[PDB]
């Protein structure tokens, strides 16, 4: 169990700015397209809790995806899977077959049929007024949280200035996910003030649990506070 | 060569959106963008530690940057002002060594 956050528990945009950070580092993660791949199989591993995949994403020909633990890795190792996730490159560590490259966390599901787009609605609350909503669509019945968070953060970044080069329309806020059984959890939308330079792996590692949910039922809520 | 800036000279107009482009062939993770002005010396505007990353130097205001790939680092003046008339230098680096380009003379009217 993980209780909804208080105002003073959230990272602040102005703190990130006054410790000299560049919010655009976070902007890029969510404007930039995701790594995707349908029905792929891992070619190798680096450490035993990651899986390396052949993939085409801009100029990169493979992706290391990291999992929270070995057993998670073994769960996808050698099987036919879909990948959907947020790549990073700075601080990425991926040795050649025989250093730098493309990395991400989690993002894996088993490749099945699944096929029809499902629509999910995201309710946005700003300074405590529920004033906006927008839909995202995925075609996976079981979908990782990453795929949903990304598409939701993408929209808000394109349309509501969630992340700008040097700040944001907002000061703070979080994305809350509530499953059919009423368990729920959230993610602070903004970086820790100490996270300068921006180290992507410490921001993306929340996707490492490779958490997977039912697209038909998942509830999605975003809460934001302006200055 | 090693570090190639582009264009070498450029005139532009107040309110114009300019992109100075920089290209390295050294496979260096780190790239920098400075302006030179006779008052001050080189002053660092933005730098970058890898693809996808940008961090602020000492005088980042009114500028933005993008590192869309290993080899390329771009400085971007959003809405240009005459006070951004200057010579701009790009550098890649590793450890203690810094490899500068030939510079970019930009005048803003």
């Amino acid at each position: 169990a993980q209780p909804d956050p208080k105002l003073d528990e959230l990272n602040k945009v102005s703190d990130y700015k006054s410790n000299k950070g560049t919010m655009g580092n976070v902007m890029n993660l969510y404007m930039s397209p995701p790594v995707e791949g349908r029905g792929v199989i891992n070619s190798r591993q680096f450490l035993s809790h990651d899986l390396i995949f052949p993939i085409e994403y801009k100029s990169y020909n493979e992706v290391k995806t990291e999992l929270e633990n070995t057993e998670l890795a073994n769960n996808y190792k050698g099987k036919k899977v879909d990948i959907f996730g947020v790549p990073y490159f700075y601080t990425c560590i991926i040795p050649k077959s025989e250093f730098g490259g493309c990395c991400m966390y989690g993002g894996l599901t088993f490749n099945s049929s699944e096929n029809r787009d499902k629509l999910i609605t995201v309710q946005v609350t700003i300074d405590n007024r529920q004033s906006l909503g927008f839909t995202i669509t995925t075609n996976k019945n079981m979908v990782t949280i990453q795929e949903l968070d990304y598409k939701a953060r993408h929209w808000l970044t394109k349309e509501k200035k969630l992340y700008e080069f040097d700040g944001s329309a907002f000061e703070s806020g979080y994305i809350k996910f509530t499953e059919k059984n009423n368990t729920s959890f959230w993610f602070d939308l903004f970086p820790k003030k100490e996270l300068v330079p921006f180290v992507p792996y410490k921001f993306l590692n929340i996707y490492g649990d490779n958490k997977v949910v039912d697209s038909k039922s998942i509830k999605m809520e975003v809460f934001l506070n302006t200055h | 060569a090693a570090v190639t800036q582009s264009p070498r000279n450029k005139v532009a107009v107040t309110g114009e959106k300019v992109t100075l482009s920089c290209q390295q062939t050294n496979n260096h993770n780190n790239m920098y963008w400075y302006r030179q002005d006779t008052g001050h010396g080189l002053r660092l505007i933005h730098y970058s530690y890898g693809v996808g990353n940008t961090e602020k130097g000492d005088i980042p205001d009114g500028y933005e940057a993008s590192r869309p790939s290993h080899e390329q680092f771009s400085l971007i003046l959003v809405s240009a002002t005459p006070s951004q008339s200057s010579v701009y230098f790009c550098a890649s680096g590793v450890g203690g060594t810094l490899y500068f380009g030939a510079g970019t003379r930009l005048s803003v009217l």
